[PDB]
């Protein structure tokens, strides 16, 4: 356990067990047992790098139950991101039957929220919100922000640079004391806003930043039916396929519906909405086939897939590692199959061999070994 | 006690029946004084192996919390 | 005793995981002395 | 009996409404069975309390100083490195049976014996924590009767006496080899920094030795309790701590206490205005330089 080596308190290391973490991130070693100590935090890292974990672990111990007082206050970016902060809070504090927490967005009527608030079954210690709406509260006496103690302004380059966006989360400083401590996290960190970003936080700390691939060298009209022979060969957990267009895409699925294959469709050009819950039952164990174009290459992280079939081949090998990198994930096996069927299709793998030292080999006629990717 | 229980997520009130037909398959063999017995020498034998560092200080903490979860596991059952 | 007896034979004539595991056994009975009868604490 | 009544806060407070009548049905059930229990316990507790009362006063008729150095290692020790309920028993239990002269000869022998670097060297990561557990409730029963009850003056030399061994024997062991001495040292240090703060001096004592280990050698991520066990120790810096108050037999110390009066005085001045200049050593590097003083 890497994360009772952080010293937390015993309550709130009892369910990071239950949560699976077991080795700490480069982002997360640096700034988050100084932020106990209660003095502020500039960050910059990676999406994705456990940004959000530092927050979230800091926040707990900290706060002291009060009945019916507010603590922890969280400015975002938008109505979905919101959501997810509140999903994370209540996972690390399922063993406290104390705390409680909810998520302020737009679209919903604020007096309806006003009744969740005044009534003390759902007046929570925790308050996350956009700044769109956190404005819109505290203007007609429903809230009070006399009591908080932390104060969270993740992907502060973002909000901070759009003016309708830096009078909302002004006056909600100017509504709680200053003796506090804010804490600041965001993805891309330039030296232009850096300047601008100082003047709410005093003394802060600065932060400042296998897989066996095969390739199919075939014509063009024997791919659709080299499709119904590699998923009917192969023992997969679950496969991705990638189509370069939207018109291929879609006559695939149901082609593939039809084969007792049942599948779903996400990419672009389709409601926003769609694109967040079909991609969600996918992660759900709901399907096992999906069908995408290159929205999904790049930064996916759903460990269940160990077949990853290119339909339709890249034209570099910049784009390539990042469809693959999906698969096989932190030292599990996987498998990479391409389908050659172009010209300028040869000239791309004659690239990677000789730029990422790695041997794409030819396909066997007889079929690969099952014990090379499941045992080996 | 079993507020306390119920905070820790220990559940021994739920499945109780269930936990009593497992020690069912150990007291027909008369494996229940055989088990203790085998872990504590197992645990103890161990203290003489000469494989790393850090990995036998890890070793003998859980088999030391194996042989402490299994007679819990006994005085629950056979009650009486 | 046989313990002793390894530990007083060497006198009258890794090695610190050695000391490990015979520490383990020797903070039974002889425990309060633990200065320098054995070896060098360190 | 104050976590009984707590529980029917829980109950009263959190349900005023409503939605069924099976669901009241059973609380009203539950609300005489824990009061049941409640005056069963104490009835439990006044079988056993009478009993221990009745034993002591024959048990504390002989004390010994090799005759209690068996008990504290074939009866005490080991049901400390046992467990961690386990462990809270056997502070309970020298409170309660021993009495008070008794208490101070059993807690002499455990502290000034330097035994604290060598079990603390041969433990796991729970047998080792479990060892802190125990000085976590020994010295919050120390310092509440300091505070609350009173002491002599001779009495009290000689409580901040065992805080002086204490800290410079967790100091050796943090300063010795690879891992199995450093892990464990970390772990203790982790429940008994709530009962830390009695002295100002003895918080930096303990505080930058974790920065001599950090600066020249990372074998492991160790680092990261390191800067947490930092984070938790100078948190209680600024409460109330001042060792001039209670411990007042100075024969030397209020001499350098005098001297070092002066150079603040004088410091001062010199940071205000300027009209002869002279230059001193600062704090932490002279408080590095009694270190290898005492390490050696």
């Amino acid at each position: 356990t890497g994360f009772k080596d952080f010293l937390l308190k015993p309550e709130l290391s009892r369910a990071i067990i239950d949560c699976g973490f077991e080795h700490p991130s480069e982002v997360q070693q640096h700034t988050i047992p100084q932020s106990i100590h209660g003095t502020d935090v500039l960050c910059q890292a990676k999406s994705g790098l456990g940004k959000t974990a530092v927050f979230v672990l800091s926040t707990l111990q900290q706060l002291d139950p009060v009945p019916g007082e507010v603590a922890v206050v969280v400015i975002c970016n938008a109505r979905e991101l919101a959501y997810q902060i509140r999903n994370e809070y209540l996972r690390f504090s399922k063993y406290m039957p104390d705390v409680k927490t909810a998520v302020f967005y737009g679209g919903t009527p604020i007096s309806k929220d006003a009744e969740l608030l005044k009534n003390k079954d759902t007046a929570p210690h925790i308050v996350v919100a956009t700044p769109g709406r956190l404005k819109a509260l505290v203007r007609e006496k429903y809230i009070d922000l006399s009591h908080v103690k932390n104060f969270v302004i993740d992907e502060c380059d973002k909000v901070l640079e759009e003016l309708d966006m830096r009078r909302d989360v002004q006056e909600i400083f100017r509504a709680t004391p200053r003796d506090k401590q804010v804490m600041m996290f965001s993805a891309t960190l330039s030296q232009e806003i850096r300047p601008i970003c100082r003047r709410f936080l005093q003394n802060p700390l600065e932060i400042f930043v296998g897989l066996q691939q095969y390739y199919i060298k075939l014509e063009e009209r024997e791919k659709n039916r080299k499709l119904a022979q590699l998923l009917d060969d192969l023992e997969f957990n679950q496969v991705i396929i990638f189509v370069k267009s939207t018109t291929r895409a879609n006559e695939l699925t149901k082609l593939l519906n039809a084969s007792n294959f049942p599948a779903i469709t996400v990419h672009g050009h389709m409601k926003q909405e769609e694109r967040i819950a079909r991609y969600k039952a996918f992660k759900d164990f709901e399907k096992r086939i999906c069908v995408s174009t290159d929205v999904f290459g790049r930064g996916i992280d759903i460990e269940r897939i160990n077949l990853a079939i290119n339909y339709d081949l890249t034209n570099e090998a910049d784009q390539y590692l990042h469809r693959v990198g999906r698969a096989g994930r932190f030292g599990t096996k996987g498998l990479a199959i391409s389908f050659v069927s172009s010209k300028e299709d040869e000239e791309v793998l004659a690239k990677i061999q000789e730029r990422f030292d790695v041997k794409i080999a030819e396909f066997p006629e007889e079929g690969i070994d099952p014990s090379t990717y499941l045992n080996n | 006690k079993q507020y306390a229980r119920h905070l820790i997520y220990d559940f021994r009130d739920d499945n109780s029946v269930i936990s009593s037909r497992l020690t069912s398959f150990f007291t027909d063999q008369s494996a229940i004084s055989e088990i203790i017995l085998l872990l504590y020498t197992l645990n103890l034998k161990a203290n003489t192996q000469n494989s790393h560092y850090k990995i036998l200080s890890t070793r003998c903490d859980e088999m030391n919390t194996l042989l402490w979860s299994f007679i819990e596991l006994i005085k629950h059952c056979l009650k009486g | 005793e046989a313990a002793q007896a390894k530990w007083e034979s060497k006198i009258s004539s890794d090695e610190i995981i050695r000391q490990w595991q015979t520490l383990r056994f020797l903070r039974s009975r002889y425990l309060f002395d633990f200065d320098k009868v054995n070896e060098k604490t360190g | 009996k104050s976590l009984y009544d707590e529980r029917k806060n829980a109950l009263s407070g959190e349900n005023t409404g409503h939605m069924s009548n099976r669901k009241k049905h059973l609380i009203q059930n539950q609300i005489k069975d824990i009061l049941v229990t409640g005056i069963s316990h104490q009835r439990a507790f006044k079988k056993t309390s009478e009993f221990i009362s009745e034993k002591s006063n024959v048990w504390n008729k002989d004390c010994g100083e090799d005759q209690i150095k068996i008990f504290l290692q074939n009866c005490v020790v080991p049901r400390v490195l046992f467990s961690p309920s386990d462990a809270l028993f056997s502070s309970f239990f020298i409170f309660m049976a021993f009495r008070t002269e008794n208490l101070m000869s059993i807690l002499n022998t455990c502290i000034t014996s330097n035994i604290l670097k060598t079990l603390l060297f041969c433990c796991t990561s729970s047998e080792a924590g479990n060892l802190g557990l125990f000085f976590t409730d020994v010295l919050k029963k120390l310092e509440k009767m300091r505070l609350n009850g009173d002491f002599n003056d001779q009495a009290s030399r000689k409580l901040y006496e065992w805080h002086s061994v204490i800290t410079e024997q967790v100091i050796d062991l943090l300063s010795e080899k690879n891992y199995m001495s450093i892990r464990n040292g970390i772990e203790f240090m982790k429940h008994v920094t709530s009962v830390f703060p009695v002295v100002k001096a003895h918080i930096q004592l303990v505080y930058t030795t974790l920065e001599e280990n950090l600066i020249n050698e990372e074998r492991e991520d160790i680092k990261l309790p390191s800067s947490a066990l930092i984070g938790h120790l100078k948190a209680r810096l600024k409460d109330a701590l001042e060792l001039d108050e209670f411990c007042t037999l100075t024969e030397e110390e209020a001499e350098q206490k005098r001297i070092r009066e002066m150079e603040l005085e004088e410091i001062k001045n010199y940071e205000t205005a300027c009209q002869n200049e002279q230059k001193q050593v600062a704090l932490r590097k002279q408080l590095e330089l009694n270190k290898s003083q005492r390490l050696q």
